[PDB]
């Protein structure tokens, strides 16, 4: 349980990363490889979690 | 080579385009100049001078400032 | 203390080899963040999923001129076109300067290939060039809507209809390199087709002739070699088999003019003896039983018969055309091996 | 003595294994699945291979 | 449309047998691999013939 | 392109002096270089303020 | 030396602890006294009485 | 040592308040809990720790 | 992946681009890594560091 | 958004009757620290566009990412080692049934749950792949659908 | 040999080649370089062989 | 391009080549030129010395 | 719906859970409460702005989705200028400005993807660059949105630069292909 | 004459491998993937065993381009791909009978859930 409650903040954690993201990119009118990469890593790290 | 053939504009700064080939313009407006080609960019010099400047430290949006 | 100056002089090129050169793996804009991997946390930079290009030419600016260039397209477009000029210009007299150098003093050595190798490139070169027709073919057949409108819809009509007459009522039977869509570009560019018709065969022969008369196969600046071999060995092939690679490869040390001065005599005196009778009745016999010979692989004393015909005449082939060099024995040809009449 | 058993018959086994399999197995390295002969594919170092094959 | 496909995988089936049974007649392969191949086959049935002979 | 021969003949003692001397290698004159860009850098405006 | 102390302490102590951890039909007092033995007769606590004189 | 040890302390604390407010028994031997767990923990940072205060000094 | 420096090259990372395609020793030495430098000689009268 | 976060957020309070004044500070608070959290990162953004991005630059958030990520995976890994080594009671008669006790979950309902994280990082990585030669405006469906 | 030349005219045994073709041709692979040095990376890490014959490496002394 | 042939001559009267070239722009074609791209970099005062 | 409705209903109208909050779990059968769970309402701030900023971004980029395709467009008398009609966030119609100069159909930047544009179905979609805003706009091929008598002008003033050079040149064009560049001629 | 079999040799597994003719005899008349890296293989094989330097480095700018084609069709091929298997998996969980009755025993601590040591937890006699 306790490590299911981390996960869960891993994952509130990268959900605001992404969120983040979206909004910048919105504000820009572009992606951005640096960004874009670093959501696609935390998506699989939280996977891996 | 395939020239820019004409430009129907009453505009004489835009006849620039007759003079180079079509591969060109590609090239160096359409290919890896394409967020540049045929552009002003003066909104690039803006946001350097505003990202370069010491302005206030409290940011809200990549467009506007905290209240 | 050596206080470097942002200048570009002498002295500051004087202290070129006391600095590492720039590392470039970590310039640029990465698609992949960090390796997860602890085995190279610290050996390996991060890897790229797409490609470096290298054609790029850089070139210095003020603040004013790049401010200019920025903001004006049309003043961007001239110093771009003045630019690419002037390193055209730069890159012509580099090659003029080292063609001047390797005049005056001569090339440094020899090239250690092996003929495999040598063989293996040429060929690469031709299917690189035959690539390049085929697609440049199907990029003109795919833009064709695009690049010509206004003849567009009486060009794709006509290829329309002639697709529907062969595949409405009859099959399409097509024979060689031959394809569906091949003949549909064919019919829609009809046109430029007279003018131009770039046939597969006649382009292989011009684009061998090419490649074999660029001078950068010329056997002077080759030094064959078995290459396998543990030490620098020359080649061990047979005589016969020298003999044929120096046929096959005529066009690479012999110059355009005296190309074609022998291999027009070759194709004269190949035509005489065609034209004798003897080969006359061979090609006839090898006709008479062309349905039988489809009916099975084996093949008949009729086509033996033209093998040999065919073998004698690439011996007598390679005698007329190296007919006026000394330094050459005919007599080998004279009772030749199974595997030197294959060679 | 089933140590010896056993390393006499994976002693044999590299023996006739040797031409059967390995050898023939080396084959489909001549070439790539494209047709081109076989040629270098780094993966991080761009090790220099000048020597022949 | 199913018979126009059926139709040029024959197409593409004779060719290849044809080829297989008549490329040793022309030049179209580089190297000319099937005439030679024909060609070495005719000399080893003569050459197991004379071999028969010879034997005799 | 021996290497040793090159070097022998190239890397001596005796030329100490001669071989780590600096010096403008005598090149043809181009104006937009050296008579062009003197002339516009040294017309720059000055301000006292 | 460390840590060949500690590959003994664990080749006595952890490892032995894992091979019984549910009841044993048969012979479960002598293989739980098998594994029992070597961790309990270690030569550290059981040597010196040899030279005890010493103290 | 700080980086090699105090996640062992953090987690420890974390435990014990979870045992204080939670009740979730880990160092309660009624039912599983292991209260000689809880020093072993905190004894594991603890004497890194002093050996870390001491380390600097020489 | 390569930056377009027409377009986005500025101050720093033009003087960086500047280092990585002409090795001007003014702009090598500003933005040499800092975890190696090239090994030298022993300073001497003759020949110093 | 405005409407629907105000509804909720004044029937939340409501549905529990929260002492208005000591909850408005703490959410004050909260609100003081979160903005400043993300208005350092939104800065670090802003000024980054232009001269300021540099491959040293590009190679610290790396490491910072990397360095992040693993202080994470070491927290929960100290977790997962308690988790493995979690005490328990003797087997001989306090407690008999740990034995049965395996905790095994099935598969075939693991896989199931597991397939949207996959669908997610497929999608990112299409995403990247596609960013060489797409426009803002066509990446906005996968951008979207990635965030539902 | 010759049992396989005669048999090698018919249509239904050359099916089982034409398949096989088919597959092959069906089973090419890519093999791309991920590295930022990349293509011309690659291109002067195999010059080792060829330096050697380029005019740059000619003795020729300044004095 | 081409290059006028007593303008060559004058060249090669005028100064005598001994050394090879040193750029890999010798080896450059005529197509890999064309194929080129033209990039500015903007030069101005240094102030960061990091 | 997905978003309040159904949680509102799983999470408040009732204490059972559902077979996915706790079939992988091992704990033994029980109820949820709302109201013996963070005492600090630590919940309010979060579920507050994850409400606001997923409409907001699912709004925002449905509108930037609607962006290109174009409603409306007129050439402005003398034929110097297009307005375009645009979608709106809910809908609705938005008015913009465009250069015909600036106006260009700009080929893919991959060559292998030509066959795979829209473009290439006789009802497809036609991809037009604004070379100066760096916008697009999409228009349908289908001859019935189209007005007959100012078509064949807008479509060669805005594909210039599809050229046939941009399929290669063969080896008879391959010297015209640049203009050659005399040196020396002027003078020595 | 066993020697003549294992320390024989083939030609082949010596000398270096020629180029498959067949391979590019016929081809279809598609830019597609197969020619694309058959064109990318043929460059990058003639660039690292050719000794003109002139003729790889448009070889090279060729190659780039190949590169970015072939990426570009690996793109197409793995959006395909993978939304072929995500809905088929989907579907697939769609159409199929999940067992529900597997044993529930794990859930159960009937010690735990009712505590046998009542109140000496709280303390023994005194
Ligand atoms: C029987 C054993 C196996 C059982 C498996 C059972 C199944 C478990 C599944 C769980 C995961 C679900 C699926 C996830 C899919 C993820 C896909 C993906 O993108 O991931 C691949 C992705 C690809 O890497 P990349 O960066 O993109 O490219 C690298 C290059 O390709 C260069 O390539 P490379 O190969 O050279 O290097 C990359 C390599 C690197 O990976 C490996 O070599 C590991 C392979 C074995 C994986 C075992 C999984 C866990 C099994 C149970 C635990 C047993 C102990 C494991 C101990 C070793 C660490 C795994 O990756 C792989 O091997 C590929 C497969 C990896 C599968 C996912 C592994 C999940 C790891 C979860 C734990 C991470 C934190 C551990 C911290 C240490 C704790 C002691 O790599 C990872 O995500 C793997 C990360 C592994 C980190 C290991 C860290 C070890 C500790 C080192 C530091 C120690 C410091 C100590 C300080 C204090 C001292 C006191
Ligand atoms: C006695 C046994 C005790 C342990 C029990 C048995 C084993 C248990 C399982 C252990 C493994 C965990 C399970 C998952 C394994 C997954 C492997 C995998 O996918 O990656 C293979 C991957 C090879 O794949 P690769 O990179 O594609 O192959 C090279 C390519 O050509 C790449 O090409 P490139 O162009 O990118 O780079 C070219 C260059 C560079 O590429 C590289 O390989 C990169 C540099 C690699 C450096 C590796 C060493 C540094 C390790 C860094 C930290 C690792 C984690 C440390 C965690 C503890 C920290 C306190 O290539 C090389 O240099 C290749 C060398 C690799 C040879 C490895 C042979 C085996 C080790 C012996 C090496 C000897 C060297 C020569 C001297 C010969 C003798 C005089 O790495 C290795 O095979 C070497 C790994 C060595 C480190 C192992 C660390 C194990 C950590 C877990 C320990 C678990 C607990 C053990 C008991 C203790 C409990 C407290
Ligand atoms: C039990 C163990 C496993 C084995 C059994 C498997 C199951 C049964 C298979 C039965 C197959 C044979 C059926 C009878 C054929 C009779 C043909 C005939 O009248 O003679 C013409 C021909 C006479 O003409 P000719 O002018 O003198 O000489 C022409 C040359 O032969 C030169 O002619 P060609 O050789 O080039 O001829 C090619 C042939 C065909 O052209 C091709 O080569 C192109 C490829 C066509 C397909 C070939 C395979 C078809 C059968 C297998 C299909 C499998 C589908 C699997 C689906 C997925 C399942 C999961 O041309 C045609 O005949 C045109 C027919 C086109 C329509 C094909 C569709 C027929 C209807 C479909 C149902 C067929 C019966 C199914 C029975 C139940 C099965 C469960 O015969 C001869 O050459 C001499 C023999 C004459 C007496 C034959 C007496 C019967 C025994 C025949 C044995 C053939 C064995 C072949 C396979 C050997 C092992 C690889
Ligand atoms: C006082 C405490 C706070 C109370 C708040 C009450 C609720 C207010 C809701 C308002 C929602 C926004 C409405 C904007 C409308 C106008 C938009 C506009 O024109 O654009 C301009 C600009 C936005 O430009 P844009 O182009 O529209 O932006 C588009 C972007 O794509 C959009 O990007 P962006 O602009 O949002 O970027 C900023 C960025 C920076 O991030 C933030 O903004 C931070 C947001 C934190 C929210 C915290 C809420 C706490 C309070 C909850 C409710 C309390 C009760 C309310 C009353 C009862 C119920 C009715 O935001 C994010 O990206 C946040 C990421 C998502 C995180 C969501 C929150 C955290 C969730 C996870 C953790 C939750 C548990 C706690 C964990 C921590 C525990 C320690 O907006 C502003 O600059 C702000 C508004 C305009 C200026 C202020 C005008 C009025 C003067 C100030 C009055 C108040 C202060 C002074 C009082 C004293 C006076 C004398
Ligand atoms: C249970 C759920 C699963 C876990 C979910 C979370 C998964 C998170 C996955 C991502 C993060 C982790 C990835 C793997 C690790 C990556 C490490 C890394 O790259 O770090 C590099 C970082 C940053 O490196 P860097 O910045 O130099 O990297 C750049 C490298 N170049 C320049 C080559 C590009 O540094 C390190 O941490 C490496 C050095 C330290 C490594 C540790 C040495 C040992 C220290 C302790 C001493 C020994 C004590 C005794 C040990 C034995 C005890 C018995
Ligand atoms: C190169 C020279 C090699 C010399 C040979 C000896 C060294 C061999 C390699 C190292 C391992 C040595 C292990 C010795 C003990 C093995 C058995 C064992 O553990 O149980 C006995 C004892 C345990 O005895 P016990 O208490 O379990 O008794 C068993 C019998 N009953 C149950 C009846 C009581 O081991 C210890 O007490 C280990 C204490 C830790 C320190 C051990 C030091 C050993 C001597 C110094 C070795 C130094 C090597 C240096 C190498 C590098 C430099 C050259
Ligand atoms: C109750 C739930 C949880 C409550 C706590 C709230 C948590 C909120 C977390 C927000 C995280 C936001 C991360 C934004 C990262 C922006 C990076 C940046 O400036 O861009 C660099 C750049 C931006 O690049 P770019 O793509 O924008 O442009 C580069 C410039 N050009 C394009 C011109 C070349 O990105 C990178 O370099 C890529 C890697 C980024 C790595 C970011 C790591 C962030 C680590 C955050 C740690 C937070 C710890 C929190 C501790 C607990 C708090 C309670
Ligand atoms: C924080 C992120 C960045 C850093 C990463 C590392 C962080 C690691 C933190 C954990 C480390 C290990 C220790 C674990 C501690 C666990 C503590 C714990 O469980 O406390 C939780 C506590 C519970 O504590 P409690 O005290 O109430 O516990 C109840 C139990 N009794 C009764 C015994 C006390 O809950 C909270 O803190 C509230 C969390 C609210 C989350 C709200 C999410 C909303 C999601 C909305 C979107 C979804 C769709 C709906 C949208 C609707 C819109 C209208
Ligand atoms: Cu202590």
């Amino acid at each position: 349980a306790i490590c299911l409650f981390a996960k869960f903040w891993h994952f509130v954690f990268i959900f605001l990363f992404w969120v983040f993201f979206v909004l910048r990119i919105n504000e820009l009118g572009r992606i951005r490889y640096p960004l874009l990469v670093a959501n696609v890593q935390n998506f699989i790290i939280i996977y891996i979690m | 080579m395939n020239r820019f053939f004409k430009v129907s504009s009453k505009y004489q700064y835009y006849k620039y385009l007759e003079q180079y080939d079509a591969a060109f313009l590609r090239k160096y407006q359409s290919e890896t100049h394409w967020y540049l080609g045929r552009r002003g960019a003066w909104k690039n010099l803006v946001i350097k001078y505003a990202g370069d400047h010491i302005s206030l430290e409290e940011e809200h949006n990549v467009k506007y400032k905290t209240h | 203390l050596v206080r470097l100056r942002n200048e570009y002089s002498p002295e500051m090129d004087y202290y070129l080899s006391n600095f590492h050169p720039y590392e470039m793996q970590e310039m640029g804009e990465s698609d992949t963040t960090v390796l997860m991997s602890p085995y190279k946390y610290a050996s390996h930079y991060e890897y790229t999923q797409f490609e470096t290009p290298s054609n790029m030419v850089y070139s210095m600016v003020n603040p004013d001129e790049h401010d200019r260039l920025l903001v004006d397209p049309a003043y961007r477009m001239e110093r771009t076109k003045a630019l690419e000029e002037k390193y055209k210009v730069y890159t012509s007299s580099l090659r003029e300067v080292e063609k001047q150098f390797e005049e005056r003093y001569g090339r440094a050595g020899q090239i250690n290939i092996s003929k495999v190798t040598y063989s293996t490139l040429i060929d690469v070169e031709k299917a690189v060039l035959k690539m390049d027709r085929l697609f440049r073919k199907v990029a003109k057949f795919e833009n064709r809507a695009f690049i010509d409108r206004a003849n567009h819809s009486r060009r794709e009509k006509r290829m329309l209809e002639r697709a529907q007459q062969r595949w409405d009522s009859n099959y399409s039977f097509f024979t060689g390199s031959l394809t569906e869509e091949e003949q549909k570009y064919r019919d829609y560019y009809e046109t430029e087709l007279e003018a131009y018709p770039e046939d597969e065969g006649i382009e292989q022969q011009l684009d061998q002739q090419e490649v074999l008369l660029s001078g950068r196969y010329d056997p002077k600046l080759y030094d064959f070699q078995e290459g396998y071999t543990k030490n620098p060995e020359d080649d061990q092939t047979s005589l016969i088999e020298k003999k044929a690679f120096k046929f096959r490869y005529r066009l690479a040390n012999e110059t355009s003019e005296t190309f074609q001065r022998r291999n027009n005599r070759m194709v004269e005196r190949q035509i005489k003896r065609f034209q004798q009778p003897q080969y006359k009745h061979a090609f006839e016999q090898l006709q008479k039983n062309i349905a039988i010979s489809s009916n099975s692989g084996n093949a008949l004393h009729s086509e033996y018969g033209y093998l040999e015909l065919l073998s004698n005449e690439s011996v007598q082939l390679y005698k007329d055309y190296y007919e006026s060099d000394a330094e050459e024995d005919f007599k080998v040809f004279e009772n030749l091996s199974s595997k030197e009449k294959l060679v | 003595n089933i140590r010896a058993h056993f390393w006499s018959n994976f002693a044999l086994g590299l023996l006739i294994t040797g031409p059967i399999f390995i050898i023939p197995f080396g084959k489909a390295f001549r070439n790539l699945r494209s047709g081109v002969p076989y040629y270098f594919r780094p993966k991080y170092v761009f090790t220099q291979k000048n020597q022949y094959n | 449309a199913i018979r126009n496909f059926v139709f040029k995988i024959s197409n593409q089936i004779q060719n290849l047998a044809a080829k297989r049974s008549l490329a040793y007649l022309n030049q179209i392969d580089s190297q000319s691999v099937p005439s030679r191949a024909t060609i070495n086959m005719k000399d080893q049935v003569t050459q197991m013939q004379r071999e028969i002979d010879n034997m005799a | 392109s021996d290497p040793n021969d090159f070097y022998r003949d190239a890397y001596r003692n005796e030329n100490r002096w001669i071989d780590q001397s600096v010096f403008t290698p005598k090149t043809s004159k181009m104006t937009h270089y050296d008579v062009e860009w003197p002339k516009e850098l040294a017309s720059r405006p000055v301000t006292k303020k | 030396v460390c840590g060949i102390y500690v590959i003994h302490v664990i080749y006595n102590y952890m490892i032995p602890y894992y091979w019984v951890s549910t009841p044993l039909k048969n012979d479960e007092f002598t293989r739980l006294r098998m594994k029992d033995y070597i961790a309990s007769t270690v030569l550290e606590e059981v040597y010196g009485i040899s030279y005890a004189e010493w103290g | 040592m700080l980086a090699t040890i105090t996640p062992v302390l953090g987690a420890a604390v974390i435990m014990m308040a979870f045992d204080r407010h939670w009740q979730t028994t880990f160092f309660e031997y009624a039912y599983g809990g292991d209260p000689i767990l809880s020093q072993h923990l905190f004894w594991f940072f603890g004497h890194p720790e002093v050996y870390v205060l001491i380390i600097p000094t020489f | 992946r390569m930056t377009n420096t027409t377009e986005e090259a500025f101050d720093e990372v033009s003087h960086e681009w500047q280092a990585l395609v002409t090795s001007n020793p003014f702009d090598l030495n500003v933005f040499n890594y800092l975890e190696n430098t090239q090994t030298s000689n022993f300073g001497t009268v003759d020949n110093p560091l | 958004g405005l409407l629907l976060g105000l509804s909720s957020i004044y029937y939340l309070m409501y549905v529990r009757l929260l002492p208005f004044n000591k909850i408005i500070f703490a959410w004050i608070l909260v609100a003081m620290f979160l903005y400043w959290l993300l208005s350092g990162f939104v800065f670090f953004v802003k000024k980054y566009q232009y001269s300021k991005f540099t491959a040293a630059i590009q190679r610290f958030w790396k490491r910072t990412y990397i360095i992040f990520w693993v202080i994470e995976a070491g927290t929960f890994s100290v977790f997962f080692y308690l988790t493995l080594n979690a005490s328990s009671e003797p087997v001989y008669m306090y407690d008999q049934i740990k034995i049965y006790k395996t905790h095994l979950f099935s598969w075939r309902w693991f896989l199931i749950k597991l397939l949207p994280s996959v669908s997610i990082i497929l999608l990112g990585y299409y995403l990247q792949l596609t960013l060489k030669w797409n426009l803002f405006n066509k990446q906005n469906t996968i951008v979207l659908l990635i965030t539902l | 040999l010759f049992l396989i030349n005669n048999y090698k005219a018919y249509k239904i045994n050359t099916f089982f080649l034409y398949i096989y073709i088919y597959l092959n041709n069906l089973n090419i692979i890519w093999y791309p370089i991920f590295k930022a040095y990349s293509i011309f990376g690659y291109y002067k890490s195999t010059r080792l062989n060829f330096i050697d014959t380029k005019n740059e490496n000619i003795k020729r002394i300044k004095y | 391009t081409v290059i006028n042939s007593e303008f060559l001559t004058y060249l090669k009267s005028n100064y005598k080549i001994s050394f090879s070239a040193s750029n890999i722009v010798k080896y450059l074609s005529d197509k890999s030129v064309n194929n080129s791209v033209i990039l500015y970099l903007r030069k101005n005062k240094i102030f960061n010395k990091s | 719906w997905c978003a309040y409705f159904v949680p509102y209903n799983i999470f408040f109208k009732t204490h059972m859970p559902l077979e996915h909050a706790y079939d992988n779990l091992f704990f033994p059968y029980f109820q949820h409460t709302h109201f013996l769970w963070d005492n600090n309402a630590l919940h309010i701030p979060t579920v507050g702005g994850v409400a606001i900023y997923a409409t907001y971004i699912a709004l925002s980029y449905i509108n930037n989705i609607w962006k290109d395709y174009v409603v409306r467009a007129q050439f402005s008398k003398d034929k110097e200028l297009l307005f375009v009609t645009r979608v709106s966030p809910f809908g609705t119609t938005e008015e913009e400005v465009y250069e015909v100069a600036h106006l260009e159909h700009l080929p893919p930047s991959v060559r292998s993807g030509v066959k795979d544009l829209s473009a290439q179905d006789a009802d497809g979609l036609v991809d037009v660059t604004c070379m100066s805003s760096q916008r697009s706009l999409v228009f349908y091929k289908g001859d019935q949105y189209w007005n007959p008598k100012v078509y064949n002008d807008f479509i060669n003033q805005t594909s210039n630069l599809w050229t046939r050079n941009y399929t290669g040149y063969n080896r008879l064009e391959v010297q015209n292909s640049v203009e050659q560049v005399k040196i020396g001629f002027s003078h020595s | 004459m066993i020697w003549k079999y294992l320390q024989r040799t083939n030609r082949g597994n010596i000398i270096q491998a020629g180029l498959q003719h067949r391979k590019f005899e016929n081809l279809p008349f598609k830019q597609n993937f197969d020619n694309l890296t058959k064109a990318y293989d043929l460059r990058m094989w003639y660039i690292s065993n050719s000794p003109h330097e002139a003729k790889n480095l448009e070889y090279v700018n060729e190659l780039e381009a190949l590169h970015n084609e072939l990426n570009y069709q690996n793109s197409r091929q793995f959006l395909f791909r993978t939304v072929s298997f995500l809905l088929g998996w989907a579907l697939f969980y769609q159409f199929y009978e999940l067992p529900k009755t597997y044993d529930w025993q794990d859930t159960q601590e009937p010690k735990h859930q009712v505590p046998a040591y009542g109140d000496l937890e709280e303390g023994g006699d005194e």
